[PDB]
């Protein structure tokens, strides 16, 4: 089989500046027609991947003029001229010069923004699940930037490590930040015997932490 | 448009087979070949093969030679692809793709989960408590994957956050959360709305203030 | 059959 290599973007990409990404193939893939045949795609979570540029050079229908492709016959790179925010995601190359088909493992793109201080939002327990004895306390640190944040539990003062379980998003396509969801699962004869409930969120906004909590 | 339309999830067990179907509309389903890729958890994109829906004639990537077998029906414009001999290895979401431009239109994702483990529908749990409240809702202990949550039937796509699910004893539990005004909620209604396609289970949970 | 983008 043909095998199909791609490069990585060093860190978060600046707004407004060019992105290239590129891709290396294990053989030729000019064909004996005179077009090369080589696939750009961007793969968003959750969705399907989206076809940017097929024939290595020619753009899909409705696909921004920002985006063009070139290349040789086993060096390809993706151009993104004005690279914005709607871009974010996983970009993956693909011949089909010779079956299989074979694609690469990917490039993902994250681009820079404004840091933001995350948005904290703490919940008790749920009375349909303390009916059913489970007490899960669920804490959410949405739309903050950059990715890189911690979260500590405390209960009645002191730090907790145990039964915490964590989620995070990729980038956000619209307004470039991340969120994280904490979730400390509990008895329901556990959760009784304690007053405060606190999740803390430590990011390079603040030298403190930014609180929210509640007493039972 | 071209549409693709496929199969919902499935659970099935070592050893067993499934089809998965994938149905073409708005435009003639003979004239186009159509591919078969698969994307495994984390991972990338693998081609299994391609039939043209006209003779049945097909290509294998020799990886999923004796393991998949597509076929087509023009009667009814669907193309299936049967997986034998199930393995835990074969978790994983597959895609129909086809068009004029090969790769050019997609739909698609039937999340196939092979774990010898019961299928088992989810608990959802309101999440109630400015200018911009947060709500949301936690769905807890299902099996398999994947969760679909809406809000509002899909009208307050904006402001949501639907977090990837984490696997716990077995069972997963996801998170979603919305921000609204504080001026709507509580005088307007907000509902999450979850469906686990394996289990053939829709549940919808208005939010409401604790008392 | 009928396409471009590929050698099928």
């Amino acid at each position: 089989d043909i095998v199909i290599i791609q490069d990585e973007l060093s860190n978060p990409v600046t707004s407004g500046e060019s992105v290239s990404i590129s891709c290396r193939s294990s053989q030729s893939l000019l064909y004996k027609d005179g077009k090369t045949y080589l696939n750009w795609f961007l793969q968003r979570p959750g969705q399907s991947p989206q076809l940017l540029i097929y024939l290595m050079s020619t753009r899909a229908s409705g696909v921004s003029d920002r985006f063009s492709g070139s290349g040789s016959g086993t060096d390809f790179t993706l151009e993104i001229s004005r690279v914005k925010a709607e871009d974010v995601g996983v970009y993956y190359c693909q011949q089909l010069v010779q079956h299989p088909f074979t694609f690469g493992s990917g490039t993902k793109l994250e681009i820079k923004r404004a840091d933001a201080a995350p948005t904290v939002s703490i919940f008790p327990p749920s009375s349909e699940q303390l009916t059913s004895g489970g007490a899960s306390v669920v804490c959410f640190l949405n739309n903050f930037y950059p990715k890189d944040i911690n979260v500590k539990w405390k209960i009645d003062g002191s730090e907790r490590q145990n039964g915490v379980l964590n989620s995070w998003t990729d980038q956000d396509s619209k307004d470039s930040t991340y969120s994280m969801s904490s979730t400390l699962t509990l008895t329901k004869d556990e959760y009784e015997r304690h007053n405060s409930y606190t999740c803390e969120a430590t990011h390079k906004t603040s030298t403190s932490p930014i609180v929210k909590s509640f007493n039972r | 448009q071209v549409q693709l339309q496929q199969s919902g999830a499935e659970l099935a067990k070592p050893g067993a087979s499934v089809i998965l179907s994938c149905k073409a509309s708005d435009y003639t389903f003979t004239r186009y070949w159509m591919n078969w890729v698969r994307q495994r958890p984390g991972q990338g994109l693998e081609c299994i093969g391609y039939i043209d829906p006209g003779n049945g004639y097909t290509k294998y990537n020799q990886k999923f030679k004796d393991k998949a077998t597509m076929t087509a029906d023009k009667s009814s414009s669907t193309a299936y692809l049967q997986l034998r001999s199930l393995t835990y290895e074969d978790s994983a979401v597959y895609y129909c793709a086809s068009g004029y431009v090969a790769f050019h239109y997609w739909g698609q994702g039937t999340t196939l989960t092979v774990s010898s483990a019961k299928t088992t529908p989810p608990s959802v749990y309101p999440l109630a408590p400015n200018s911009m409240v947060t709500l949301g809702c936690l769905v807890k202990g299902y099996f398999p994957e994947p969760v679909t949550v809406t809000w509002n039937s899909g009208s307050l796509s904006s402001g949501v956050h639907t977090f990837p699910a984490v696997l716990q004893s077995d069972l997963y539990t996801l998170s979603s959360s919305v921000t609204v005004p504080s001026s709507p909620r509580p005088s307007e209604t907000v509902t999450c709305n979850v469906a686990h396609p394996a289990s053939s289970t829709k549940v919808d949970k208005k939010i409401v203030p604790r008392d | 059959a009928v396409g471009i983008g590929a050698v099928f």
